[PDB]
């Protein structure tokens, strides 16, 4: 069975990977007064699976660069962000991890590297520049990312993301701890590299990694990154908006679960279109500047609304 | 080893990806102290991360107080660290 | 109008919880009707342990008053 | 005075910021619950209370342990 | 040499039912039966030395055994209603199954006159007195 | 509700470390009772194995003390069948 279960958590997400893009190229195109892509199959709906077969097909041009920090760099891409749907804990998950947040923060920092390796890979400028700033960004998210999350913790108990469905029966922990989920929202919003905070794929600005990257590699990653926009987006509706769970019926929880992920996912579609991008310094003036002040105090007011209000949550 | 099997399927599935990439189509001194400083900046946090990284174990820990006591003077030493870094024209980039 | 942008949303959501609703019975399934037990810590897995030499091999199967 | 007002309104994220960095600091030291924490964790059983023999004229609690002496976590119930 | 016992001398009627089973009971089973399981427990850790404290560990079974005969007796079936469902949660948590649990906690308080212990009361400490000596240098110093 | 949902969660916690509380008297026998016995079916074979060696104490504390030592696991299963020592060694960080 285990195997089974492994095709399901792998495939299916991999579907649902394809048909954000399609939700993508129409939601973005509705709100610009256009169809979007309806004419390939019906309603658009083949329209993924045309350009990865395109894409495939294409010639991978080695250029004139490593060949092998250019081959792992989208490889390590797509494994990490799959990897990372290994633990989540729809109703009851698949290997469930006693420190399983620790293996997300973990896994999803490994990421940085593939953009590293890529930006060295291809040799030329534009690549070499595009890396050293998405490095820089993309870690400086993590130091808040990583903070914001040890606030949750200390409110859950454990590690383990499981807990969470057992501390969420009551209310969301987004009525406490609102003002972190929006800075957890910003933070997943510069991790997945998306607009408000997309200056790496900048094309007004660099236009950098994947510059050299066509056809197959460029799909790995690009199929990473997507798969990445939906599994934070779905550690949103973990961490912060609990769906409601019900130990007789564990769909309930899987179906609020897929409402909750389709419509934030459906938010950072709606933020690409609605903002300009930001700067590169504008960028880390608001995480340095901006939250890392905000989230380290409202670290410690999460380290003492346990204690005095004696609420110490249970470990286990 | 159910977490080996579906990272080696999950390795597998990207392998298998990249090599049907390359077989089926047959038919220099960027730099920047500032970006060497934050990657310092970062593990400094990184590490202290580390260090905040137990807490949830140690706010089971009888003392509480000294916990409190500990993990606050952390967090505010670290935070005058970033306060000196504004100073400096460290974060100004 | 937006009527159409549903459609692939469909697509998506259906494959968003074809993984929680399976997971959540390849589990009831192979673990006998009965979630599969979650041993955090070791006493968890000893008594885990202590099923399976009490009855057959497996730990699910749950021998009880009678016996 | 004048200044915290405009950095109420300029740059109004570090007052925030420090305001509850102090009022973490300062809701500990003030309340009426901050004590049972250490109780409270330090009265859930992880580790088997191991008996103590019974030399004579203890306080302890002999055989059931609903026995009324001992200490009691009704302080924990009705909290 | 190594002095282990022999099996004739380990062997023991065995409990052997679903952890399940006992964790549901378990609240009665530390109350019904401590006085003997301390005493086991109690050689156990002044000996440090599990070859020591054996033929108090047969008793702790054999006290716990007829606990079961007494409950399968009596008020079986809500005991059997309230594992069942305890048994089915993965960690088998105590809440989710309360309303077999009152059944089953009020049956036997009528009828074994058994009580269920209030929150607490089996973490204290207790005190059982046993004539095994004192252990007399324990760690065997030199 | 958060200070009230985890004071009520931290009550059921500790009502279930002493439902364990009251049970460990009855699995520390079974331990022990059978942890010997693993020791001892491995002096039979062990009574069995090096017979034809010279000089060989069928068995004798690796240390001079006389005290009871608690077994290695290895030295509980490592004559036994290589799956039950894999079990005991690797069972535990792989999940159920
Ligand atoms: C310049 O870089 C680019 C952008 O930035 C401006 C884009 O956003 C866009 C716009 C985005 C798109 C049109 C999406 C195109 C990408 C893809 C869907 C690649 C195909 C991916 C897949 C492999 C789909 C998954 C399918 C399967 C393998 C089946 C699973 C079993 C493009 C095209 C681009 O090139
Ligand atoms: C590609 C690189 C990224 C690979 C994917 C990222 C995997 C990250 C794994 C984190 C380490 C494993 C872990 O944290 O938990 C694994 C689990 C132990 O945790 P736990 O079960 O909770 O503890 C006992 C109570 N259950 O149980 C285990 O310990 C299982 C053993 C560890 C399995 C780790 C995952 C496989 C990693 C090896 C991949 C091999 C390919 C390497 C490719 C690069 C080669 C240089
Ligand atoms: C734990 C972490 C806590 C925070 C860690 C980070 C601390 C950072 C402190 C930076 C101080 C220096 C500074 O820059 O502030 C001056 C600010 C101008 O910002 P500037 O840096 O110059 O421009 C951006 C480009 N660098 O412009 C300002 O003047 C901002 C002034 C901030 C102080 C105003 C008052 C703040 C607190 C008001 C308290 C109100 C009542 C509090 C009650 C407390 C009860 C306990």
């Amino acid at each position: 069975m285990f195997f089974i279960n492994i095709l399901t958590l792998l495939v299916p997400i991999l579907i649902a990977m394809a048909f954000l893009t399609l939700v993508e190229r129409k939601i973005l195109g509705y709100m610009q007064l256009r169809k979007g892509p309806n004419i390939v199959g019906p309603y658009g709906i083949l329209q993924p699976f045309a350009d990865a077969m395109k894409l495939f097909m294409k010639e991978p041009m080695r250029p004139l660069t490593s060949m092998s920090l250019f081959i792992i760099a989208p490889t390590l891409s797509l494994t990490l962000a799959l990897s990372l749907w290994v633990p989540l804990p729809m109703p009851h998950p698949l290997i469930n991890l006693n420190l399983g947040i620790l293996f997300i923060l973990a896994t999803s920092s490994l990421s940085v590297y593939s953009i590293l390796w890529s930006g060295w890979a291809s040799n030329s400028k534009y690549s070499l520049f595009g890396a050293l700033r998405a490095v820089a960004q993309t870690i400086s998210y993590e130091v808040t990312m990583a903070i914001i999350l040890l606030s949750v913790l200390l409110m859950n108990g454990s590690y383990s993301l499981q807990t969470l469905i057992t501390t969420q029966e009551h209310m969301w922990l987004l009525l406490p701890a609102w003002p972190m989920a929006m800075m957890w929202f910003i933070s997943t919003l510069a991790e997945t590299n998306r607009a408000p905070f997309d200056l790496t794929e900048g094309e007004s600005e660099l236009v950098g990694f994947n510059v050299e990257y066509a056809a197959g590699p460029f799909a790995l990653f690009f199929m990473a990154e997507y798969t990445n926009i939906i599994l934070m987006n779905a550690l949103t509706t973990i961490i912060f908006l609990g769906p409601l769970y019900y130990i007789n019926l564990p769909e309930l929880y899987s179906t609020n679960f897929m409402m909750e992920a389709l419509l934030l996912s459906s938010t950072f579609l709606w933020i690409r279109a609605s903002y300009p991008r930001f700067r590169y310094d504008q960028l880390m003036h608001l995480l340095w500047k901006n939250f890392l002040p905000l989230t380290l105090a409202l670290c410690m007011w999460h380290i003492s609304l346990p204690i005095f209000t004696a609420g110490v949550p249970p470990y286990m | 080893m159910n977490l080996y099997t579906v990272i080696f399927i999950n390795i597998l599935l990207s392998l298998t990806l990249i090599l049907v990439a390359f077989w089926l189509p047959q038919m220099r001194l960027p730099f920047s102290m500032k970006f060497f400083l934050v990657a310092i900046t970062f593990l400094l946090f990184d590490l202290e991360i580390a260090l905040l990284l137990p807490l949830p174990w140690a706010i089971q820990t009888i003392k509480t107080s000294t916990m409190m006591i500990m993990a606050f003077i952390l967090v505010t030493i670290l935070s005058l660290g970033l306060a000196y870094e504004w100073t400096q024209k460290g974060l100004e980039w | 109008m937006w009527f159409e942008i549903l459609p692939g949303l469909a697509i998506m959501g259906v494959c968003l919880v074809i993984p929680g609703v399976s997971t959540a019975y390849i589990h009831k399934f192979t673990n006998g009707g009965k979630e599969k037990r979650v041993a955090r810590v070791q006493y968890q897995w000893y008594l885990m342990e202590r099923d399976r030499r009490i009855s057959g091999v497996n730990r699910y199967y749950v021998s009880k008053g009678l016996e | 005075s004048a200044f915290l007002k405009n950095a109420w309104a300029k740059e109004p994220v570090l007052v925030v910021s420090f305001s509850v960095w102090g009022l973490a600091i300062i809701m500990p030291m003030i309340s009426p619950y901050t004590k049972y924490a250490s109780m409270i964790n330090k009265a859930t059983p992880y580790n088997y209370p191991v008996p103590v023999r019974d030399d004579g004229n203890m306080p302890d609690v002999p055989s059931h342990p609903q026995d009324p002496l001992g200490p009691s976590l009704d302080w924990l119930k009705n909290l | 040499i190594v002095e282990l016992p022999t099996l004739e001398e380990l062997k023991v009627e065995e409990v052997k039912v679903s952890s399940a089973v006992l964790k549901a009971a378990a609240h009665h089973y530390g109350a019904q039966c401590d006085k003997t399981n301390k005493e086991f427990m109690l050689c156990r850790w002044e000996e440090k030395d599990p070859r020591r404290c054996l033929k108090e560990g047969k008793l702790v079974n054999g006290c716990a055994l007829n606990f079961f005969r007494q409950i399968k007796s009596h008020c079986a079936e809500p005991f059997t209603e309230y594992w069942t469902c305890l048994d089915y949660s993965n960690m088998q948590l105590f809440r989710h199954c309360r309303q077999q649990q009152a059944k089953f906690d009020q049956c036997v308080l009528d009828k074994l006159g058994w009580v269920r212990p209030d929150l607490g009361q089996l973490s204290k400490v207790t005190k059982v007195k046993t004539d095994r000596p004192l252990p007399e240098n324990p760690y065997h110093s030199r | 509700r958060m200070m009230r949902w985890n004071q009520e969660r931290r009550r059921l916690l500790i009502e279930d470390l002493e439902a364990r509380i009251a049970l460990m008297p009855l699995f520390q026998a079974e331990k022990d009772r059978r942890t010997l016995q693993i020791l001892r079916e491995n002096l039979e074979e062990e009574a069995i194995i090096m017979k034809d060696v010279p000089n060989w104490k069928v068995g004798e504390s690796v240390f001079h003390t006389t005290r009871w030592v608690p077994p290695l696991i290895g030295e509980m299963y490592g004559l036994r069948t290589k799956e039950e020592m894999s079990n005991a060694n690797f069972g535990f960080t792989w999940y159920t």
